[PDB]
RNA sequence: ACCCCCGUGCCCAUAGCACUGUGGAACCACCCCACCCCAUGCCGAACUGGGUCGUGAAACACAGCAGCGCCAAUGAUACUCGGACCGCAGGGUCCCGGAAAAGUCGGUCAGCGCGGGGGU
RNA sequence: GUUUGACUGGGGCGGUCGCCUCCCAAAAUGUAACGGAGGCGCCCAAAGGUCACCUCAAGACGGUUGGAAAUCGUCUGUAGAGCGCAAAGGUAGAAGGUGGCUUGACUGCGAGACUGACACGUCGAGCAGGGAGGAAACUCGGGCUUAGUGAACCGGUGGUACCGUGUGGAAGGGCCAUCGAUCAACGGAUAAAAGUUACCCCGGGGAUAACAGGCUGAUCUCCCCCGAGAGUCCAUAUCGGCGGGGAGGUUUGGCACCUCGAUGUCGGCUCGUCGCAUCCUGGGGCUGAAGAAGGUCCCAAGGGUUGGGCUGUUCGCCCAUUAAAGCGG
RNA sequence: UAAGGUAGCGAAAUUCCUUGUCGGGUAAGUUCCGACCUGCACGAAAGGCGUAACGAUCUGGGCGC
RNA sequence: GGACCGAACCGGUGCCUGCUGAAACAGUCUCGGAUGAGUUGUGUUUAGGAGUGAAAAGCUAACCGAACCUGGAGAUAGCUAGUUCUCCCCGAAAUGUAUUGAGGUACAGCCUCGGAUGUUGACCAUGUCCUGUAGAGCACUCACAAGGCUAAAACCUUAUGAAACUCCGAAGGGGCACGCGUUUAGUCCGGGAGUGAGGCUGCGAGAGCUAACUUCCGUAGCCGAGAG
């Protein structure tokens, strides 16, 4: 009646303005709290990924929606 | 005693298997599938063992 | 007193009182001025002496309430295994929150009440007429 | 160039709802018919296929309006990085920057493209 | 001949040992407790691929069986539902509810990243072979995610034709699939194992219990505030509900600080000495104090405080006395 | 559960609650004797219940000193 | 006559004394047996997991739950002790995960040395992104105070509590870039380690009495190894 508990880190992992190679980790997160925006893509556990290399960047709208994306170097 | 067992299926004529717990549930008549072995394309492995 | 409601126990800080620093109900109140836990019986016992005093007559309000439980280890254990189950509620009280209020009663014996009420409470206290008064 | 309609985007509640008024032969809408393309675990109600008329009834479009939502200051306070203290303790104070939530004042019934149709 | 786990506010008994979810966790991640709650060791040939369509809970009014909730009809209706199991995130342009065809619940790979001491674990664009659904863009290498698990060794089965001891074979082995783990003490000592010692031994520990001391003061002992009533009448002569605040450190305890290369433990005897919260004596106030005999509170620690029966007893009960037969260090 | 104590004895070298309750003894008896039974958890050859005599045995009383 | 009293003799009951003794088991006093299952001499036989034993695990050459001597043998010792000449430079750990593991050990972390790069380090600023704590609030869940309406539920006014509630939500904190500006480390490679028992205080929590020179985490500093 205590004992229990489990530790599986979580979060955003690259942040806003950082620049990020293609098939990085841009976010781990439950459900959806991010959306997989233009550039992005999302994985079984709705894990966002660089699906081309770029800089990281953020879109904010009402917290039932925002997106992370890519827009590319050059 | 035992509910859905594992149940590896021969490939049609060809030489390979591929092994799936098929629930012995409502799964009462054998498995046919289809899957590509060691030769051809996509065939029907018939999941009998 | 005791609650009929969730989960046995809790915890314990502190900070100063927001939710309830005026007198709405009623003409006058009682009014806390130190930090403590109050639970329960020291409640029911401010009631029945005032209710004593008043009764036949007023109207008594309570405004405080014994939400949070508090725990005793059995007689005289080591720090063994969880915390126990049961003991007494309590409720949290701060400075300027009001416990007590009271209407249809003059204002000595109001006084006079106040003053047996708040003999039996670990607090101070202080009591006031209510001055002008907004938030509705 | 002015007007409005049909689509369609950016922005997605300051742009939403309620009460109200205005539109029909441009446009949209209801509407008529349906054995068949097609279709409803029963019903052409909806998908669907052929078309007037009629009617803007409902819908939709546009306009009014601040009852409702939604936005939301200033003053101050809560809390607090940092600095220095008090109380035996629960807990409290001071200087320095940061600074809410709520609530009051007020603000709104949007704003900005692309096209095509028809008016003048 | 051996085995007979570990944690553990001493050890034992009890409980626990891997995995998932939430709080603790101090707005990054991480974070302990025999802290607070709850679940897993599965399930589904469709609850999966895809492709088409539908939209929930709840309430009100109205209606055959009904009579709060069934079924049907209108109205309101960001979700108050649903999502196979727990909870959390997420979710209505669905991941929810229904039908069509279907197996990608694929083979060979793997840019680049999350996470871990390692070994593990997670996500994944994109390339080929070959498929499935869609008219198409395109989606598919199991499931809305997060638990449903087990290294290695040793072996069962099916392919493959690498090895194979003079040579050609074959026996045997290897490579690719795959079967065997409450090895749950869940990084798993052997294929294979329970007790007892007061007959006990060794190496160690004040890293850790029993005595005592220390820290604390819940429990213990004692004093104070209020004043409900009792006291015929009057709260406070005496008593004082329900409640509140303190002191002491003599009780049982918590904790584990010096002492385990030793601080001898109950009771008696002997010898003392100290506190005072005073049993007697001495002085005072008040009394529900006429006297006498008392009650209770204040001052007071000079001295005093008996002999026996029972019991190891400390206590306590009793006998017979007493001014008194005090309580503690 | 295969059954559930026949005689005997019982607060006992066994009894926890316990100094059980009554009585005897004593001025006073947590011990000891006798009764009772409510036998925490007596009992028939790990023998039950008695028993004269014996005992550097253990327990309680008395006289003498 | 496994009868009585009682010397010798065999014994060892109770008290004292002795306790660096007169003695490594005794002395005085007292006490048991004393024709018997008795006492005693010489010779001789049984021994080490073996003998013997009217049975204590007793005795087996002054300490027997398995004698002594030599040998294997310097057994093994995750345990305790101890480990010696000087000055100079740097300088930790008491954390993490794993362990028939818990005072042991492996890996990492932190120390030092040599090589390589050669400012990538540090601080503080601006820009940007992430977060649900403090506070607050009742919009959901649970709890909850006084009224109203009412077949009590819902619903209206007033009014609260929250680790496992959140319409909201800071200060701070983390990643990235840049240096717009000061400083001086950083990283990679290879040799040697030790540490893995921590302690106190302030702030933030849990367990505990909002007890402890209490316990388990987080965070800053000192002790640890710091004299003045
Ligand atoms: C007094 C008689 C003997 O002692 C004891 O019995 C006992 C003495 C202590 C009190 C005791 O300590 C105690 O231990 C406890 C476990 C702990 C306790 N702590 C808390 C302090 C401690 O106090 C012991 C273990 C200490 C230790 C040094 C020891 O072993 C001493 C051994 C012998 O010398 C003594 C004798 O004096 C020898 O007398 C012998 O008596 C025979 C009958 C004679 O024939 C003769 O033998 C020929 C004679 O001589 C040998
Ligand atoms: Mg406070
Ligand atoms: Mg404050
Ligand atoms: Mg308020
Ligand atoms: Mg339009
Ligand atoms: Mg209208
Ligand atoms: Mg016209
Ligand atoms: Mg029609
Ligand atoms: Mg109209
Ligand atoms: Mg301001
Ligand atoms: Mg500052
Ligand atoms: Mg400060
Ligand atoms: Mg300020
Ligand atoms: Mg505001
Ligand atoms: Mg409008
Ligand atoms: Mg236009
Ligand atoms: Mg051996
Ligand atoms: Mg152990
Ligand atoms: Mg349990
Ligand atoms: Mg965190
Ligand atoms: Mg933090
Ligand atoms: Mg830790
Ligand atoms: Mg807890
Ligand atoms: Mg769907
Ligand atoms: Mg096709
Ligand atoms: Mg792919
Ligand atoms: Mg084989
Ligand atoms: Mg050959
Ligand atoms: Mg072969
Ligand atoms: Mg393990
Ligand atoms: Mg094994
Ligand atoms: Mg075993
Ligand atoms: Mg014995
Ligand atoms: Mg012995
Ligand atoms: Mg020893
Ligand atoms: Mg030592
Ligand atoms: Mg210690
Ligand atoms: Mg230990
Ligand atoms: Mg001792
Ligand atoms: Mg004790
Ligand atoms: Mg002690
Ligand atoms: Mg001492
Ligand atoms: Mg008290
Ligand atoms: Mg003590
Ligand atoms: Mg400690
Ligand atoms: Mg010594
Ligand atoms: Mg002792
Ligand atoms: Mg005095
Ligand atoms: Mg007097
Ligand atoms: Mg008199
Ligand atoms: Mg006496
Ligand atoms: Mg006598
Ligand atoms: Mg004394
Ligand atoms: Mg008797
Ligand atoms: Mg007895
Ligand atoms: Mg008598
Ligand atoms: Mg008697
Ligand atoms: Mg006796
Ligand atoms: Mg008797
Ligand atoms: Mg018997
Ligand atoms: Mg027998
Ligand atoms: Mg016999
Ligand atoms: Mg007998
Ligand atoms: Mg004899
Ligand atoms: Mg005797
Ligand atoms: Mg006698
Ligand atoms: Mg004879
Ligand atoms: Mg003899
Ligand atoms: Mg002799
Ligand atoms: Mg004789
Ligand atoms: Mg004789
Ligand atoms: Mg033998
Ligand atoms: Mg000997
Ligand atoms: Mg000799
Ligand atoms: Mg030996
Ligand atoms: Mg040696
Ligand atoms: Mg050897
Ligand atoms: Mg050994
Ligand atoms: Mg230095
Ligand atoms: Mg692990
Ligand atoms: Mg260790
Ligand atoms: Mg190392
Ligand atoms: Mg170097
Ligand atoms: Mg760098
Ligand atoms: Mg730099
Ligand atoms: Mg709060
Ligand atoms: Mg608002
Ligand atoms: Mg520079
Ligand atoms: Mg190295
Ligand atoms: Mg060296
Ligand atoms: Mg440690
Ligand atoms: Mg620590
Ligand atoms: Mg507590
Ligand atoms: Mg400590
Ligand atoms: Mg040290
Ligand atoms: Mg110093
Ligand atoms: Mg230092
Ligand atoms: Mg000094």
């Amino acid at each position: 009646n205590g004992r229990d508990s489990n530790p599986k880190y979580l979060g955003v992992k690259k942040f806003g303005g950082e620049v990020v190679k293609a098939g990085n980790i841009l976010v781990r997160q439950r459900g959806t709290k991010f959306k997989a925006g233009q550039g992005v893509g999302m994985g079984r556990d709705h894990t966002l990924f660089a699906l081309s290399d770029g800089k990281v960047v953020f879109i904010n709208k009402g917290k039932g929606a925002r997106f992370i994306s890519i827009e590319a170097a050059q | 005693p035992r509910i859905i067992v594992k149940m590896e299926s021969s490939a049609g004529t060809g030489f390979y298997y591929t092994t799936t717990k098929n629930r012995r549930n409502t799964q009462a008549k054998l498995e046919l599938k289809k899957y590509d072995p060691v030769a051809k394309k996509h065939v029907v492995f018939r999941e009998k063992k | 007193k005791r609650t009929k409601f969730r989960k046995q126990f809790r915890g314990r800080m502190t900070g100063d009182a927001k939710g309830g620093d005026y007198v709405a109900f009623g003409d006058y109140g009682l009014i806390a001025m130190e930090p403590a836990w109050i639970k329960s019986n020291q409640i029911e016992a401010c009631r029945i002496v005032m209710s004593r005093h008043f009764r036949r007559g007023g109207k008594i309000y309570i405004r405080i309430f014994p939400d949070k439980p508090v725990t005793k280890k059995p007689a005289e254990t080591r720090m063994g295994k969880g915390k126990g189950a049961v003991e007494y509620w309590v409720s949290v009280v701060k400075p300027g929150r009001v416990m007590f209020e009271v209407a249809g009663v003059t204002e000595e014996q109001a006084k006079e009440a106040f003053r047996l009420a708040g003999h039996k409470l670990p607090i101070q206290t202080k009591m006031v007429k209510r001055e002008v008064y907004d938030e509705a």
